[PDB]
């Protein structure tokens, strides 16, 4: 229950489960510009809008 | 600033953002790639005159040079992507992923 | 960065006239036979990767390995120890120049600095 | 007796377009050995 | 020390232009040699350690771990030499340059005199295990465990290593004697804590604690020989090295601090003390037995009390050499039936007398029989945190108990009974086997003749 | 023996050997020149001896 | 393509850096990354496929959308004071036009988008000089304007790059899809320590480049792409195998490879001004990319995978062309960590 | 000068070798035909080189000393099992079809580098461009699966379009009744198995794929029995030929310089042989990967480049 | 008989003489930290009539 269940579960496997995740999640890119370059435009607005306003 | 600085600003925004939506054809991209060189030409241009730059006045001119060295860049490639599809449509670019 | 603007800074000189007042390294030192070490393993490394006998396939290849690494290190050492001595200086300098800002404080003995005590139990 | 090495089973994993495969990228394609794609019968 | 660091680093290149059937020779032999110089850093000043240089000195603590590794090589070499025999030339010289490169790096880590330094051979000894544990193992999980053993260290020793350079902006230097004359009180604040945190958290995983020790069952199952043997012998005590060096700095947050530490040390002690007993493999129960020993040394160290170090010092030798003599005893039997499982091979006692013999030694030092130095070191740390609070007997007595219980639960399961009437392999033992064994367990009595060259600086 | 032309042939190729030698000999005296050179100027500048 | 012709668009890719580099007029180092963008787009398309048609074509479009933006933060910096040298410019909204024009001239995160596919389409050489090369220009015009960078964006930026790179290597098996995203991570951490010290930077671009180009060199000896074909090296080069494996090791980071300098470096920099959390989240993502730097070797050297029968004869024939500089940048990109305070010779 | 992209720089080219008398010429023939001495003939009247048909061991004839090494070591296949076992469960069919497919595909490289480099022609036994025939025959009889003759459609895809066919194709027409008289008169005990259907097969893929595929960039010159001894015939049709049809005058200095650099380096040219695809007829196990590689590292000039072999009598070794 | 056991028993001196290597280098480093010899509040002590220095 503590050594081959609990203590697996708690760092390594919820460590390897959500890197999994996460690598799925970001490396999962059609390749279509039209996406991502939508995306580079919310980017600007993002950067445009959020830091250089306060100075 | 006055009005006609403001107009020039926006309208290289408006160009940008149209680049940036890539509709479904590659000509009206590299269209707005050319009018946000105008854009830059023309305000470029104001700036120099209104502060009565003297050297900076050739400045434009070789911007515009090498816009068209982009503009024909961009359709040498737009060429050979109709060659390999008979369709200049970017949904076609899509063998390599992320 | 801090040393690239500098008064007085020739560009790409690599080697400033003045840096010739410091005492050059010594050829029996030991980051100059760590470089000539550095140049043996890469001619084992190149007699490797061509598929000869690792040990003694070319001499001289090697020797040029060896003499090229310790010559580049040479200079190498030169220029660090130039610009090691040049922060040395210029940091004396600045404190010598404000002694407002680095005052010599008073110096306690430990019979009168009261520290706290902690018992370990 | 000997040590466990990797066999075709263990190497088939690292065959696939990427690792881990989701529903989504099951139908992904490895590139060709060459990286030349097939022309297309393009009616011009 | 250079005198020591060198033939080292000639033991490489000898090994490397050696004929292709006298590797093994000459490196024991000049393993043994660099081991008996290595003896005369035993000789140690009451007041102060010895400074050879600007960067190298030698205390009371290291000297002992010095000796151990020194001593350690030319065993790790006996006992490959049994596994290899099929292998070629090239990677022959491949593994004993694994080995060396290791031993270099582990006596180079044991005087480094500066904290970064100790930090970056600290870590460089990571890649020669890993490569031994991944690339000369025999069961497939072995690169899983080598994952293991690697992410777990780097995960715990990466912040340490912010911590050290931040020290070193504040303090201005990270010197050990430095920082021991120059050491100030640390106040109680969140970042404070978190510096503790930062510094204590690699050696913690490096020991390991209870609730991160779950890298060391399948490093020290899946590795080869030598590398079980160097990992459990020397590569644990790196932790507590450093936690003995590093505590310096860390008072007075180690009294509030230390809570946590402890309770997780005394209840996975007791808890990996109870695995040790239901457990159908012969690795892991040494496996476990170690991690029992190393938190019952984590308790010496935590508490802080000069007896607290004796009794550590003095039960990480002896836990070194008890579990390299463990490992090796399975090891012969893994060789003989190819299989790890306890229960396969029975009553051996009647068909190998010697190595029962061995076995029964190993286990009577494995569970701290009078006057070895294994109980020496367990007494002083029980005595110590009988001092501390005189409810810790309870737990440290309730593991004495189970302690023997395991110890001799393997050494009935293994040599006696009746033999499996179908292993007929089983062939006597060789002189290799009974020699490694006897330079495993003479050390031991030789220096419970001799206690105090093993009790460290306190003494 | 080898049935092809073997473009290491059975002596090296002495024009190469040579140059690499001289290379090698030229960059070590120049080593031993320029540091002779720093260790005077050195002394000179510094007023020893 | 000529070999003429190859020789000089390959040098008029490096004088349009070098004009970037030597030159004090924005005017000149617009136009020093025009002729660099024109003379490497042909460079790609160097073998034709389609693959490479659209890889080049994407990196085209993303070029010149930084340079667009470049020009437009040039004009506006030009708009609120009158001067053309490369200098502070005091300008925000200019200044951050600048910063997220060379961010998508580097491949910084979130523009990272265009690195993973473009070196995937390109051939080994090509992608060599992409991942290598195309660096230092917008690295030099950030180090020249590095003291009016506002931190918080360029270190939001640096984190999403590691962070990103990371995580996007965990997945791919295709070594140059590996590779793009190793670079992506290794631009967020000199990115990372560009507003403290720009020495660190310089430092870490010349590990990463030498580093860099040992993989690369090593992965056209062995002429694989993929980690299957990879796999099989083992049988016909294992020396190849072990450099490469001892390469990997550096690229992680690990100590005491010479992977560690600039790491560590960087974090001894951000440490001296109180920077604590960042450098801490750093280590913790880089372990990403040192693990799927470990299952690359694991699949490479330290297993030996199933081999074809057709490799028998390939035991048999020798590599012709052999790269000349590989054992240097090999040694040079492992052990070179005890001539660590040498970077003093870089400022 | 070993030739590259500065040899092309400056100086040489490959236009200006070639004397209207390169003429890449494949002679194609059902088993057991007189195509080999028609081959040899046809290269002694035109002055061009013979390349004898590309066997199990061409490669070590290539390689060190002509002597041919170990079946273990080399091939790791036989005809004579292929002949008396054609169904057998190791694949030795299709391992022996694939080795023979990349030995050919080596040939034909040797033969285009040597035509390149110096300008005389070359006349093969057999191409890689018709070394199909043997394949679908096996396919047919059920001697090999689906998946091999995938693997091989896929190397061949691979390999085969980087190179450019042979200028005139010669096939030697023979029926398979006199096929099968000549195999049992020629006396080796184990080609009197091969069946029949083996030889019709093999006839129908060359008379249905292999000779309508090559009309269309080549030209053919079928022949017979009877018309096959009298090589000055066949040479004068040969010479009084029109080649205008394929891509061979098509070719400008770069694409020959590519060729030639590409022909050259043979690692390049057996690249994609050994693609990653598991079948279990080549694929090999690690364990006795190892080993045979171990025992080919240990042959006599085997272990160091062919030039720093001190066993086999070189000498100036640590100048070189 | 001395030149095969030489050419084969040449790496048997690698290690003793890097031992002897070790002490040199020691002893140059020993050199190099002889700033308060003689100089100790503890063991200052006035110089014999022939020596001169208290330790190397
Ligand atoms: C801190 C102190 C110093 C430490 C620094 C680090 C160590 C030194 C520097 C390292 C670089 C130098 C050498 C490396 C290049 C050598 C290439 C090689 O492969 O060697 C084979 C070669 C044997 O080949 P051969 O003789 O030609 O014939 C056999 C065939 O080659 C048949 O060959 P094969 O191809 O058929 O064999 C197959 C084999 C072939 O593959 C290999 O052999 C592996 C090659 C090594 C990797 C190179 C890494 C590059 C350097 C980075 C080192 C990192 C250091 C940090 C620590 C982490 C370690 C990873 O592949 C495998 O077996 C795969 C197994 C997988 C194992 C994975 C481990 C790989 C990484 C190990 C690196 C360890 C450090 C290097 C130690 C020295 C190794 C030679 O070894 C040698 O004979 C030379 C070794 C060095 C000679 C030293 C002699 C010095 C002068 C003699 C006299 C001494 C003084 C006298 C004066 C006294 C006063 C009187
Ligand atoms: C106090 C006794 C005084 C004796 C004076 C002489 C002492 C000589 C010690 C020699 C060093 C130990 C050698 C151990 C390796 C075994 C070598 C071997 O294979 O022999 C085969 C050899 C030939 O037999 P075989 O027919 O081939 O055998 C076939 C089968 O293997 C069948 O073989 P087996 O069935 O004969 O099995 C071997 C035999 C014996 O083998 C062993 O068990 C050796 C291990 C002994 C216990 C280890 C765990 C405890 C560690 C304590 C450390 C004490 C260090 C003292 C200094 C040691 C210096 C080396 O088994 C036992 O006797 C039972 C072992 C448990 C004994 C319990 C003793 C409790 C502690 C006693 C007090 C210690 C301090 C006394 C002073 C206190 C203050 C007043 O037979 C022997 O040599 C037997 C040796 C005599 C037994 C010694 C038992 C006591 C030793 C205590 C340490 C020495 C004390 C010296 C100070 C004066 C006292
Ligand atoms: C610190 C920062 C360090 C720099 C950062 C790293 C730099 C990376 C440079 C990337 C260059 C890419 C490359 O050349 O391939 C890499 C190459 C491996 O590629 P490969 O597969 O052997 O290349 C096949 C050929 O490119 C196949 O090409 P091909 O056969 O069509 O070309 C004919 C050949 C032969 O060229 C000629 O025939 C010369 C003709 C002269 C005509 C002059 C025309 C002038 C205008 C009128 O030309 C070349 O191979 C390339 C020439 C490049 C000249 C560069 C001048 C500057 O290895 C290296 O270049 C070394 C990498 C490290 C360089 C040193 C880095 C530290 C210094
Ligand atoms: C990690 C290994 C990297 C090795 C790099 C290649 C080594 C061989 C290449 C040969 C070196 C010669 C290059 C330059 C020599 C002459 C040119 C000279 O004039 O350059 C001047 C000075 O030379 C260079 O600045 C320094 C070159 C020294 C390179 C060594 C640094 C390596 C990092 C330390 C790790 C140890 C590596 C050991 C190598 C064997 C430039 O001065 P300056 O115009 O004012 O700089 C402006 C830009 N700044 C201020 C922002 C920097
Ligand atoms: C927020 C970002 C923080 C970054 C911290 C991450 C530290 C690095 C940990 C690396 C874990 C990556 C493992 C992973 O994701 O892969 C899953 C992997 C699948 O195996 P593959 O061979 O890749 O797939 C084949 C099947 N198709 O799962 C596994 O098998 C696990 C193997 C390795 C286990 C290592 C476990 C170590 C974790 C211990 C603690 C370290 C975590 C770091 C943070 C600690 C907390 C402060
Ligand atoms: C096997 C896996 C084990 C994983 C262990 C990892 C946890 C290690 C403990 C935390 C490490 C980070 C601490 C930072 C390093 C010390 C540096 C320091 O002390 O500076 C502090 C800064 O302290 C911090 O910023 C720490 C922030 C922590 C961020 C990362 C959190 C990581 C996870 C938190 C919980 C981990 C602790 C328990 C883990 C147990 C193991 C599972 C002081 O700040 P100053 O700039 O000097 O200003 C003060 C004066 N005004
Ligand atoms: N791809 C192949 N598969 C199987 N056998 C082949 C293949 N290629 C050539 N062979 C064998 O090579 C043998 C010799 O070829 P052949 O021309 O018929 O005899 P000869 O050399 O006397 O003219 C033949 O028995 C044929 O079966």
């Amino acid at each position: 229950l503590l050594d081959l269940i609990w203590l697996e579960t708690i760092l390594p496997k919820t460590t390897s489960f959500i890197q999994m995740k996460m690598s799925i999640m970001v490396s999962n890119q059609k390749g279509l510009i039209k996406l991502y370059f939508l995306s580079f435009l919310i980017t600007i607005m993002i950067s445009m809008t959020l830091f250089n306003y306060h100075e | 600033m006055p009005l006609v600085y403001m107009n020039i600003i926006m309208a290289f925004a408006i160009a940008l953002a149209g680049l940036l939506m890539y509709r479904s054809h590659l000509m009206s991209s590299l269209l707005c790639l050319e009018g946000m060189m105008l854009s830059l030409f023309i305000m470029s241009t104001l700036i120099i005159l209104n502060t009565h730059f003297t050297l900076a006045n050739m400045m434009p001119i070789i911007l515009l040079v090498f816009a068209a060295c982009e503009a024909a860049l961009g359709l040498s490639l737009l060429v050979m992507v109709s060659n390999t599809y008979g369709t200049d449509y970017v949904q076609n670019l899509n063998l390599l992923q992320c | 960065t801090m040393m690239s603007g500098r008064p007085g800074r020739v560009p790409l000189q690599f080697l400033p006239n003045e840096a010739r007042s410091l005492p050059p390294p010594k050829l029996t030192d030991p980051r100059l036979v760590y470089m000539g070490f550095l140049g043996y393993c890469s001619g084992l490394i190149d007699n490797a990767i061509r598929r000869r006998p690792v040990v003694s396939a070319g001499l001289h290849r090697q020797l040029l390995y060896v003499t090229s690494f310790v010559f580049f290190g040479y200079y190498l050492l030169k220029r660090q120890d130039y610009m090691y001595a040049l922060r040395d200086h210029d940091m004396f300098a600045y404190v010598k120049s404000h002694p407002e800002d680095f005052p010599e404080k008073d110096k306690k003995t430990y019979g009168e600095i009261l520290e706290e005590f902690h018992p370990v139990r | 007796a000997r040590q466990w090495q990797p066999d075709v089973e263990w190497a088939e994993q690292f065959g696939g377009a990427v690792m881990y495969p989701t529903k989504e990228t099951a139908h992904w394609k490895p590139p060709p050995w060459n990286d030349v794609d097939p022309p297309k019968d393009t009616l011009v | 020390m250079l005198k020591i660091i060198i033939p080292t680093t000639m033991l490489l290149p000898m090994t490397w232009m050696s004929k292709h059937n006298m590797i093994w020779i000459n490196a024991t032999v000049h393993s043994l040699l660099i081991s008996l110089i290595s003896l005369s850093l035993l000789n140690q000043l009451g007041e102060n350690s010895l400074n050879f240089s600007l960067t190298f000195f030698s205390d009371s603590l290291s000297a002992p771990l010095l000796v151990l590794t020194t001593w350690l090589l030319p065993l790790m070499l006996m006992a490959s030499q049994s596994h290899l025999s099929k292998e070629t030339t090239t990677r022959k010289k491949l593994y004993i340059t694994m080995l060396i490169l290791l031993q270099l790096f582990l006596i180079m880590t044991f005087t480094a005199t500066e904290l970064i330094l100790f930090y970056i051979l600290f870590e460089a000894t990571l890649v020669p295990t890993l490569i031994i544990i991944t690339r000369w193992g025999n069961q497939t999980e072995r690169l899983n465990a080598g994952l293991y053993f690697l992410f777990y260290t780097l995960a715990g020793s990466l912040p340490l290593l912010v911590a050290l350079v931040y020290i070193q902006n504040t303090t201005g230097s990270l010197n050990f004697l430095i920082i021991h004359y120059w050491s100030h009180p640390l106040s109680n604040s969140w970042s404070n804590i978190f510096m503790w945190l930062a510094c204590i958290m690699a050696f913690m995983v490096k020991m390991p604690l209870y609730g991160l020790h779950l890298w060391l069952p399948k490093a020290h199952v899946e590795a080869p020989i030598a590398g079980s043997m160097v990992l459990a012998a020397v590569l644990l005590k790196l932790g507590g090295y450093g936690m003995m060096r590093i505590t310096t700095i860390l008072n007075p947050l180690t009294n509030y601090m230390a809570y946590p530490f402890l309770m997780l040390s005394m209840w996975g002690m007791i808890m990996t003390s109870s695995i040790c007993l239901r457990q159908t493999d012969l690795k892991s129960l040494i496996a476990y037995s170690s991690v029992s020993h190393m938190a019952l040394v984590i308790v010496a160290i935590m508490i802080q009390t000069p007896w607290s170090f004796m009794g550590a010092t003095a039960l990480m030798i002896a836990h070194g050499l008890t579990s390299s003599m463990l490992f090796c005893l399975a090891n012969t039997n893994y060789e003989r039936v190819h299989s790890r499982t306890m229960i396969l091979a029975r009553g051996l006692q009647t068909l190998l007398p010697l190595m029962a013999t061995w076995w029964l030694v190993a286990s009577l030092t494995n569970l701290a029989l009078p006057p070895s130095i294994n109980l020496i070191g367990e007494l002083f740390i029980i005595t110590a945190s009988f001092s501390w609070s005189n409810i810790t007997i309870i737990l440290m007595g309730m593991n004495m108990m189970i302690t023997a219980l395991y110890s001799l639960y393997m050494l009935i399961t293994t040599q006696r009974g009746k033999y499996t009437h179908h292993i007929n392999n089983i062939k006597p033992s060789f002189t290799r086997e009974n020699a490694l064994m006897a330079l495993h367990i003479l050390p031991l009595l030789l220096l419970t003749l001799n206690p105090k060259m093993i009790l460290g600086p306190l003494y | 023996k080898f049935y092809i032309r073997e473009p290491p042939h059975g002596s090296p190729d002495w024009l190469k050997v040579g140059l690499t030698l001289g290379t090698s000999v030229f960059l070590w005296i120049y080593l031993i020149k320029q540091h002779k050179e720093d260790v005077l100027e050195y002394k000179r500048r510094n007023g020893l001896e | 393509m000529n070999p003429i012709i190859y020789t000089t668009l390959i040098m008029t890719v490096m004088s349009g850096t070098m004009l970037v580099m030597i030159s004090s007029h924005w005017l000149l180092i617009w136009i020093g990354f025009e002729m660099n963008l024109l003379a490497m787009i042909p460079v790609l398309m160097k073998n034709f496929n389609p693959r490479a048609t659209e890889a080049a074509t994407k990196y085209f479009l993303t070029q010149a959308t930084a340079s667009m933006m470049l020009m437009m933060a040039i004009i506006i910096n030009l708009l609120y004071s009158g001067q053309w040298t490369i200098t502070k410019m005091f300008n925000p909204v200019a200044m951050t036009m600048m910063t997220m024009a060379l961010a998508m001239k580097l491949g910084l995160s979130p523009f990272h988008f265009w690195v993973p596919e473009v070196t995937q389409g390109i051939s080994l050489q090509a992608g060599l000089l992409l991942l290598t090369w195309q660096k230092l220009a917008p690295l030099s015009v950030l180090c020249q304007i590095s003291q009016s960078i506002n931190p918080n964006l360029m270190l939001t930026m640096a984190m999403l790059s590691i962070l990103i790179g990371g995580w996007g290597g965990l997945n791919q098996t295709q070594l140059r899809k590996i590779m793009a995203y190793s670079s992506i991570a290794h631009m967020g951490w000199m990115t990372a320590v560009l507003p403290y010290n720009t020495t660190m930077t310089i430092l870490n671009l010349l590990i990463y480049i030498t580093m860099t180009l040992a993989m690369f060199m090593l992965l056209i000896h062995s002429s694989a792409t993929t980690t299957l074909s990879l796999s099989h090296t083992w049988n016909k080069m294992p020396v190849i195998t072990s450099l490469m494996m001892v390469t990997l090791l550096s690229m992680g980071g690990l100590p005491p490879l010479s992977g560690f300098m600039p790491k560590w470096m960087i974090i001894q920099e951000m440490t001296k001004n109180e920077s604590i959390i960042m450098p801490t989240l750093m280590a913790m993502t880089a372990l990403l990319n040192l693990y799927f730097y470990m299952r690359l070797a694991y699949s490479s050297s330290l297993t030996m995978f199933p081999s074809t029968n057709n490799m028998k004869m390939k035991w048999q024939f020798e590599h012709t062309k052999q790269m000349k500089l590989l054992p240097t940048m090999i040694v040079l990109s492992t052990l070179v960590l005890p001539m660590t305070p040498a970077l003093s010779s870089l400022n | 000068l070993q030739y590259g992209p500065l040899a092309f720089v400056l100086g040489e080219r490959t236009t200006r070798k070639l004397t209207e008398t390169s003429k890449v010429i494949t002679v194609d023939g059902n088993i057991c035909s007189g195509k080999g001495r028609l081959a040899r003939e046809i290269a002694e009247k035109l002055g061009l080189r013979h390349f004898p048909e590309a066997g199990i061991h061409y490669a070590d004839s290539t390689t060190g000393d002509g002597k041919p090494l170990d079946v273990q070591l080399s091939g790791n296949c036989s005809l004579e099992k292929f002949y008396d076992d054609p169904k057998s469960n190791d694949g030795n069919s299709y391992r022996l079809q694939s080795w023979l497919y990349a030995s050919r595909l080596l040939q034909y490289a040797d033969a285009l580098e040597h035509l390149l480099s110096t300008g005389q022609g070359v006349v093969l036994e057999r191409s890689i461009y018709s070394d199909f025939v043997f394949l679908e025959a096996m396919y047919r009889q059920g001697f090999i699966r689906k998946q091999c003759v995938e693997h091989y459609n896929e190397v061949k895809k691979v390999t085969a379009c980087e190179y450019l066919p042979p200028h005139v194709v010669v096939y030697v027409d023979v029926p398979v009744p006199e096929i099968q008289s000549r195999i049992q008169k020629k006396g080796n005990p184990h080609e009197m198995k091969i069946t029949a259907a083996y030889l019709q097969d093999i006839e129908n893929a060359y008379k249905k794929t292999f000779l309508p595929e090559m009309s269309e960039k080549c030209e053919v010159l079928q022949y017979s029995a009877r018309e096959a001894e009298d090589a000055e015939k066949v040479v004068e049709d040969i010479e009084y030929l029109k080649c205008d049809k394929g891509p061979w005058p098509d070719q400008d200095d770069r694409t020959f310089h590519r060729l030639r650099m590409l022909v050259q380096n043979k690692l390049e040219v057996l690249n994609y042989t050994t693609i990653p695809v598991y079948l279990p007829e080549i694929t090999i196990g690690a364990h006795q990967s190892d080993r045979v590689f171990q025992k080919f590292t240990e042959l006599p000039g085997r272990k160091y480049s062919p030039g720093y072999n001190e066993d086999v009598g070189d000498k100036w070794i640590w100048l070189k | 008989n001395v030149l095969q056991i030489v050419r084969d028993h040449w790496v048997h001196i690698l290690v003793p003489v890097g031992f002897v290597f070790g002490c040199y280098l020691d002893r140059r480093s020993d050199e190099k930290l002889t700033a308060f010899r003689n100089k100790s509040l503890l063991f200052k002590r006035e110089l014999r009539p022939n020596e001169e220095v208290t330790w190397k």
